């Protein structure tokens, strides 16, 4: 498990 | 911290 | 349940 | 903006 996660809008 | 499609949370 | 390979908190 | 950001691992 190595996904970067959050964004930004 | 928020949805979109870049990234603000990477890996860590 | 965080931040893996399957989804946990898709769309609303 | 409208995707999975919270994921199971």
């Amino acid at each position: 498990c190595g996904t970067p996660i959050s964004f930004y809008c | 911290g928020g949805a979109g499609h870049v990234p603000e949370y990477f890996v860590r």
